[PDB]
């Protein structure tokens, strides 16, 4: 099940949801919460749902008429004439799924560092390597992540480190060591807490 | 529709063949009147319900 993206919504409306059918090799390609592009066809699927009223229906064109004792009326008459409701619903049948905004322009696919690097293009990894070698990268990331926020440098730095996170571990006894930091901003009104959260969300 | 000549060598007794029949249900006693019978040597199968 997918649903309408937020930028597509008209005024006063809830996002429409349609169910897309993925087949043989596209079959695991869209995960919950993923912004995806689906290429395929919009199809109708006969759905069994009525009592809005009797609606459109199909029946034989052959002019049969039940004899006395077998009058083609009621349920026997509907069964004899092959009467069925022509009720349908729209469904997308996707031949192909792609991320809407791809991360690396090269090629998606175990997610090791080399897999991510191979996933890139040449210019993309030029940039990645460049900024990895960037002295003063910490400040540059803080400034390029929160441009419109003045001051609050520590909050920028901490939110950045949250974005990068630590290393999860497992103890021999089975204890799991948390490897990603949590940050809480406490502040007076209008000090841009919601703005930090919106920056990170977007 | 054919037209043939001939000599008649036997004539059965005149009997009674129904043109319309009425049938009644054994339990609810409701009737299924004025069922039209086909003319000629043709029979009728009663409704089974
Ligand atoms: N350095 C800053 N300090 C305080 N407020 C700022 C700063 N920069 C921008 N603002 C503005 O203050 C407004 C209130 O921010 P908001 O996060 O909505 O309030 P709150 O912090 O109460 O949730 C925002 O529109 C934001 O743009
Ligand atoms: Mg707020
Ligand atoms: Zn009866």
């Amino acid at each position: 099940r997918i649903q309408e993206t937020q930028a597509e919504l008209p005024r006063g409306s809830i996002p429409r949801s349609l169910e897309v059918i993925l087949r043989a090799e596209a079959v695991e390609s869209a995960q919950a919460g993923d912004k995806c592009d689906f290429t395929g066809t919009l199809i109708v699927v006969p759905d069994v749902s009525k009592l809005s009223t009797p609606g459109a229906r199909a029946e034989t064109n052959s002019r049969v008429s039940g004899v006395d004792g077998y009058e083609t009326e009621g349920i026997r008459g509907l069964r004899a004439l092959g009467v069925r409701d022509l009720s349908y619903r729209l469904v997308f049948l996707a031949c192909c799924v792609a991320p809407t905004n791809p991360r690396f322009g090269g090629k998606e696919l175990e997610q090791t560092a080399e897999s991510i690097k191979n996933q890139m293009t040449v210019k993309e990894w030029e940039k990645v390597f460049e900024m990895s070698q960037d002295k003063n990268l910490y400040h540059n990331l803080c400034t390029s992540l929160f441009p419109t926020i003045h001051g609050n440098d520590e909050v920028k730095r901490g939110v950045l480190l949250m974005l990068f996170g630590g290393v999860p571990k497992t103890t021999g006894e089975g204890t799991s060591l948390r490897g990603d930091i949590n940050v809480c901003i406490v502040g007076d009104p209008s000090t841009a807490k919601s703005q930090f959260l919106k920056h990170v969300e977007e | 529709l054919v037209k043939i000549p001939g000599i008649i060598i036997a004539a059965s007794a005149v009997r009674a063949k129904a043109t319309r029949i009425s049938i009644q249900c054994r339990s609810c006693r409701n009737t299924l009147t004025n069922i039209a019978m086909r003319p000629g040597l043709e029979g009728y199968a009663l409704p089974r319900k």
